[PDB]
């Protein structure tokens, strides 16, 4: 589900489905 | 950034995976 365009929540909300208990970081400012 | 390659252009898990902890 993630080969696709992905923003703002939405994005945020596949990181944290794929990442899980990992987490991860999120920079929209690159 | 992230946002350059998953919103402005079609993602990947290889690239998701990149911002996991
Ligand atoms: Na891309």
């Amino acid at each position: 589900f993630v080969n696709q365009h992905l923003c703002g929540s939405h994005l945020v909300e596949a990181l944290y489905l794929v990442c899980g208990e990992r987490g991860f970081f999120y920079t929209p400012k690159a | 950034g992230i946002v350059e390659q998953c919103c402005a252009s079609v993602c990947s898990l290889y690239q998701l995976e990149n911002y996991c902890n």
